[PDB]
């Protein structure tokens, strides 16, 4: 029941809500999903579901479902008790076996390949996985949480991603709102970042913010968000490179040439 | 089919210099072996 | 016996369950036809469960998920045959299934070479082997099961004609829940109860007029597989025990 | 005589039978121009079995269950462990048939590259075998067994010119099912008697007039496949010998 807390940083009255919705499902062991756009602050949330569960005792391995080897998929996922180096006592590890009693994080689910998608399937609800070799398969108790920024329904129409896997996985999908829509925690997010930032670049103390600064930073549709705010602020700050006069200028894109 | 440089799986193998000598050891006759073994015994002072 | 975890009262699922009993005795393979998510799996157990097939080790394997070489290999690959490579070769699911009821899912979506072999196995109790010529002859009772139109596939040659045309004696329907309209309510209730005993609530407070309206107007592509996800989803949206539920959710990709 | 199944009373059936006898003794490639469900390898079996040597194996099984490159693997297989997916030497398909004769199901289905491999090999009889080595030759009579107008495919260049003429040494076009007239009834009878023999029925009771009219109407897509399933399935649903058969199960997948 212990709470990690970390950096909730939400003053949205909709991030509050976001925290509230996930909290109810934290105890739950059902498959879940997390959906975010290019700038959504979702990695913390996957941890905030498992951080808040009874099985908070469990290990929280989270694989990157996009980078696995096509060829080693069978081995990587399951693993083979015989290990290596002959009569060696060292046993093979495994993917799904190394997450019993703890939440498993799957990322880039939409991007995950057809071989991976078919391979998932059949292990999601059955609970039995058999390592290459042998005649015995052992049930694992593993909690599926999936984070994706891509739109699943469109993928289903295309046929690129199997429809059944998506349907079976996550009864409830958490909704994350874009930053242009928070619109409120920027005064707060922006300072927090900048405050960190001052010690990473080794300044003492923030100068302060011009009103204009805040006219620009409110006023913009912020394409691929949050992370975006950090970048707009972190650069702009190191840019300025001092602590006499307050911060006066922020650049949205360091592309434009001048 | 197709030509590529992928990876396979499932096998078992291990060896070392000293173990090797231990393995070739049973391939040769006792009489011819005892010879090889006498030779060890000059080199090693705590083995009788 | 092993059928209450199914239910129904619309005469449709009634005539389905009536059918099961008569054909339960017969060991020889049957054909099971029904929508995605509508009793193929729940039904499957009942055939095995009927006293005629109750004793054996029942194995169900889906074919829509499996690969070209993998699918053929899994049913019967290198059980007795010895060849370079293929270490720790096994009999596979079909061999293990023998002496018990078997159900290989999604017969229509299968490799054409594999389909021909399957039909041969069904006929005259004979199973081919890569190793010894001696064919195994065990009366495993496995019935082919498909959801879509098998006959349509044969016209274009997608499905081997012989495999279907032989076992097109014993077809059984699983109607959608679209059609049912009576089983909805009673199932609603059952699942509901289960998700609140799951979250530790006092009591299931029932439905509203509005709830039912939307329940019964909704087209319900998915059936119990579907509905149930939705039933529980709606359960969890409320989490108190005072007034009956009036907000429900068929599409969690919606915003508000 | 292999019980002489599917006798055709109609002259067209008989004429083709006479033509087949002349063909079997000599080593000439033979092509069959019959529609699926009609002339289904029945005669293929006749033409391997009426030949000078019945000793040679009749592997057949060249249904296009393989879309492209697999067909090559199905055919000339692979070399002595060379390339990906190979662990041992695979003789394949003509080397297996050797001494005997070969049959092709929807020869029209295979890709031009496979065609081109058929033509070079047959004259010489030497086969490349995909992996490659020293040219190897064996003598096999070819039978081929397609379903649409073939000249279409060279008129729209999809069938190789030299290969097509060389391969259809001699056509044996075959009868449609609808073209058979009074042979329906005989078919019906044969199949009905065979069926009651299979299901251990005492005797056959006969037919009625209503079922007779139903058969007289029907369009009948399958020469063998469409009508045979109908009659045995009629007989299975009946399962009795006291009352004559009156009900027809026309389509096994019809609702309710
Ligand atoms: N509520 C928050 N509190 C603190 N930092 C946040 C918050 N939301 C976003 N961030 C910052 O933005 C980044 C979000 O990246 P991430 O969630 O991994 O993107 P994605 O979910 O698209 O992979 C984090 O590195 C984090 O520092
Ligand atoms: N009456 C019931 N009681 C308990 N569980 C049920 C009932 N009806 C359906 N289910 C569950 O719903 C699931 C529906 O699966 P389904 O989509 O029919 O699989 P398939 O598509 O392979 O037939 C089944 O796995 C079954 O356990």
């Amino acid at each position: 029941m212990a709470e990690y807390k970390d950096n909730l940083l939400g003053e949205a009255n909709s991030f509050l809500e976001v925290l509230e919705q996930v909290s109810h499902l934290a105890p739950l062991d059902k498959p879940v999903l997390i959906i975010g756009e290019r700038g959504t602050g979702k990695e913390l949330i996957a941890s905030r579901l498992h951080y808040l569960s009874s099985r908070w005792q469990g290990p929280f391995i989270s694989l990157n479902c996009a980078a696995l080897n096509e060829n080693l998929l069978d081995s990587e996922l399951f693993g083979h008790e015989a290990g290596a180096f002959t009569g060696a006592q060292k046993r093979h590890p495994g993917r799904f076996e190394r997450a019993d009693g703890g939440t498993l994080f799957l990322d880039e689910l939409a991007t995950a390949p057809m071989m991976v998608q078919e391979k998932l399937l059949r292990v999601i609800e059955y609970g039995e996985l058999e390592r290459v070799g042998g005649s015995q398969p052992l049930q694992v108790n593993v909690r599926l949480v999936c984070a994706t920024n891509a739109d699943l329904p469109a993928m289903v129409n295309e046929g690129t991603f199997r429809a059944d896997l998506l349907d079976r996985l996550a009864f409830d999908v958490v909704q994350l709102p874009p930053l242009r829509e928070r619109e409120s925690d920027i005064m707060l997010m922006a300072e927090y970042f900048a405050i960190q930032m001052c010690r990473e670049i080794k300044l003492p103390l923030f100068p302060g913010f011009t009103e204009r600064a805040r006219e620009t930073l409110l006023n913009y549709r912020w394409p691929g968000n949050i992370r975006e705010l950090k970048n707009v602020v972190e650069r702009s700050v190191y840019r300025h490179g001092t602590s006499d006069y307050p911060l006066d200028d922020i650049i949205i894109d360091p592309f434009k040439r001048r | 089919m197709k030509q590529g440089l992928q990876l396979r799986l499932s096998q078992q193998l291990a060896m070392t210099p000293q173990l090797q000598q231990a393995i070739r050891l049973l391939q040769l006759s006792t009489l011819e072996l005892q010879q090889e073994l006498q030779q060890a015994l000059e080199s090693n002072p705590l083995l009788e």
